[PDB]
């Protein structure tokens, strides 16, 4: 095509920054073992002299596959029928811790947080991986919704439980938008790193940097490989996409008209574009692999299987 | 192949998120800075007058059996002139001769002489000068002054002597000229676009790191900027402008894009490559500048309403307590 050395080094630097095998296969386990355990939580409540735990869904790195060599932060949503209740977080902990012994003998320290409405297992392993359950429950928004004007006395954050709901929407509208992109998750995962190693593109990391991604490489007339997909995504910048006065980041998970850089401060904005301009320039004359970091050169979607103890139904 | 990123190639893609910020202020200083660049009333008529005299003149000694019939084929008008893109305090108009002989120096020299005396002869009470040039010659009156851009028929260039005739190089510059004049009053003669285009004269001249772009290449940018976009619509001069320092700044004419191709050349020429790597990583980092120091409202000091500003794109400066760092060379070698 065109921008071969490009693609070489952005692909050279995306096995750099992809996981271990040893890695995945921890995460795998632990994101399993989870899942096996949480269905049987709900199995043992449905079962309680006669639902009320809907489902379980992967959200966050885990779902979207963007896990990246040294991470330790995995995420599941417990849908809850009603408004989860901190009477509930605690009938979940508990019988948690024994349900995980009918899948696995791997010793897992559980710990819940009635503030984060979530509940934290760490695994053993050093350093330890842990994966984050986050409860809520459709009727959170709903509610918040009919507020637009038109129960239990230990209901869980509701700021919380919004947030989780969205995570979800973001993980379905990831791998209904930027999963099927030719190279937009292989984009994002170098982009991750290096708003990692370099402090002024942190701000972007995250949902924003997932949206950018997604919406340069997206609006191309035609597939792009590693290399020329990453130098839109720096022309988009250098364009100041993100300057004050700009359009900013439509959210495409919000009711309501969000920026999803809104919290981005003037000066931010100011160091990120001009920080882009310069890599744009940089790539142009052939040197990109100093905007990667990295000493010039002499099925990427899936991290982890899909899940089978509850299912999902899975670009045009 | 790579056509670098283009908001306006794809606005639906990017759905704003609030109402589309008040720009009243910087498109009622467009328009004043237009008025402040456009020729005056009195110019206006100095070079139409001064063409037209010497217009006809040629006119005439192209049917007028003599020396210059069998020399002449035709003749026209091209340049800011023509386009309507022209600057007051520069009072020049370009008229291309085309000659059915081969131009050598005495011929062009000689051919001068003849219409600057058919002028003296129908008006002796008005001072005009004539001097010859490498590309041909000009004619002055006090207050205009006309370039004839000598060239001949493309027959004549295959059988040419670089000791006898001009430069092929002159020769070929003026033919384009006439190429650049018909495409731009089919393509690119809309109101706003004109405007546009003296605008970004304007940029240039108080922007030394806009100094590589030739006017042909302000010209495509002009018409690009304005009217290359999905509705076909023209842009709004504010959103057209703005746009100019936007896909400069996304490396439109950087190596590996397409930039703009050459709509008076064959067979897909990109018109930037006339300028050095050096001179294009410039081009970029000094439109990139001005993108953010336009963000920040610093549209009347980009504008020219605000004295000297070529420091901005050299010098660290705080707009609002944002603190704006110029972008810097990335090129070497
Ligand atoms: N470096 C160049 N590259 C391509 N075309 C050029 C270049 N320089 C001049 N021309 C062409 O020559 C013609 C006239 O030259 P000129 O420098 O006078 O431009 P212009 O449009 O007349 O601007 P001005 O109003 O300042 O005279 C134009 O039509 C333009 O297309
Ligand atoms: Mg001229």
């Amino acid at each position: 095509r065109i921008f071969v050395n490009d693609d070489r080094h952005v692909m050279a630097k995306h096995s750099s920054v992809y996981p271990t095998q040893e890695e995945l296969e921890a995460v795998q386990n632990m994101v399993s073992h989870t899942e096996r355990a949480l269905k049987a939580v709900s199995d043992w409540i449905d079962e309680q002299e006669k639902r009320t735990l809907r489902g379980v869904m992967r959200v966050g790195l885990v779902a979207k596959g963007l896990l990246l060599k040294g991470d330790l932060d995995l995420e599941l949503v417990l849908l809850c029928k009603e408004k989860p209740t901190t009477a509930l977080l605690d009938k979940v902990a508990d019988n948690l811790a024994i349900q995980l012994t009918t899948v696995t003998e791997d010793k897992y320290e559980i710990l819940q947080s009635v503030d984060d409405a979530a509940i934290v297992i760490k695994n053993t392993k050093e350093p330890p991986l842990s994966l984050t359950i986050h409860l809520t429950s459709p009727v959170v928004r709903e509610e918040m919704e009919k507020v637009a004007g038109e129960d239990p006395p230990d209901v869980l954050d509701r700021q919380k439980c919004l947030a989780a709901l969205a995570s979800l929407r973001h993980a379905k509208w990831f791998q209904a938008r930027a999963n099927g992109l030719k190279s937009c998750v292989i984009v994002i995962r170098v982009l991750r790193d290096l708003c990692t190693r370099v402090p002024t593109w942190g701000p972007l990391r995250g949902w924003p940097l997932e949206l950018l991604c997604e919406k340069s490489i997206g609006t191309a007339n035609r597939p792009m490989g590693a290399g020329e997909a990453l130098r839109r995504v720096l022309e988009c910048l250098a364009s100041g996409i993100v300057m004050p006065d700009g359009s900013g980041i439509y959210d495409p998970c919000e009711k309501e008209a969000t920026d999803a850089i809104g919290h981005l401060d003037r000066q931010q904005r100011e160091d990120i574009t001009q920080s882009a301009q310069h890599a744009l320039r940089l790539a142009a004359f052939g040197q990109l692999h100093k905007v990667l970091g990295m000493d010039p050169l002499p099925d990427y979607t899936v991290q982890i299987p899909p899940s089978t103890t509850y299912a999902i139904t899975p670009r045009p | 192949s790579h056509i670098p990123f283009d908001f306006y190639l794809c606005e639906m893609a990017f759905p704003r998120v609030k109402p589309a910020p008040d720009e009243t202020s910087f498109s009622e200083a467009l328009l004043k800075r237009n008025q402040d660049l456009a020729p005056n009333s009195a110019e206006q008529a100095s070079i139409l007058s001064l063409v037209t005299k010497i217009n006809n003149v040629i006119d005439n000694l192209i049917v007028a059996p003599g020396t210059f019939e069998v020399q002449i084929e035709e003749v026209r008008q091209v340049g800011s002139y023509k386009k309507g893109t022209m600057t007051t305090g520069h009072n020049v108009a370009d008229l291309v001769v085309i000659l059915k002989i081969l131009p050598t120096l005495e011929a062009v020299a000689a051919l001068g002489n003849k219409v600057v005396e058919s002028l003296r002869a129908q008006d002796p009470s008005e001072v005009l000068t004539m001097l010859t040039n490498e590309t041909g010659f000009e004619i002055s009156s006090s207050d205009a002054t006309v370039k004839i851009l000598i060239t001949t028929v493309p027959p004549n260039l295959r059988k040419l002597d670089p000791e006898l005739h001009l430069d092929i190089k002159v020769l070929q510059s003026a033919l384009a000229a006439i190429r650049h004049a018909r495409w731009f009053e089919e393509n690119a003669s809309q109101s706003t676009v004109k405007v546009l285009i003296r605008l970004l004269k304007d940029l240039r001249i108080r922007f030394p790191g806009f100094e590589p772009l030739t006017p042909w290449i302000l010209d495509l940018l002009g018409h690009y900027a304005v009217m290359n976009n999905p509705t076909r619509q023209p842009l709004a001069l504010n959103v057209a402008y703005r746009r100019c320092l936007q896909i400069l700044a996304a490396g439109l004419f950087l190596p590996g894009s397409v930039g703009i191709t050459d709509p008076c050349e064959s067979g897909n020429f990109r018109v930037h490559t006339v300028m050095t790597l050096e001179q294009q990583d410039m081009v970029c980092y000094t439109a990139q500048t001005l993108v953010r120091i336009l963000s920040h409202g610093g549209f009347r000091k980009i504008l020219g309403q605000e004295g000297d500003a070529s420091y901005l794109a050299s010098e660290i400066s705080t707009w609002d307590g944002v603190i704006v760092t110029p972008s810097e060379k990335a090129y070497e070698k």
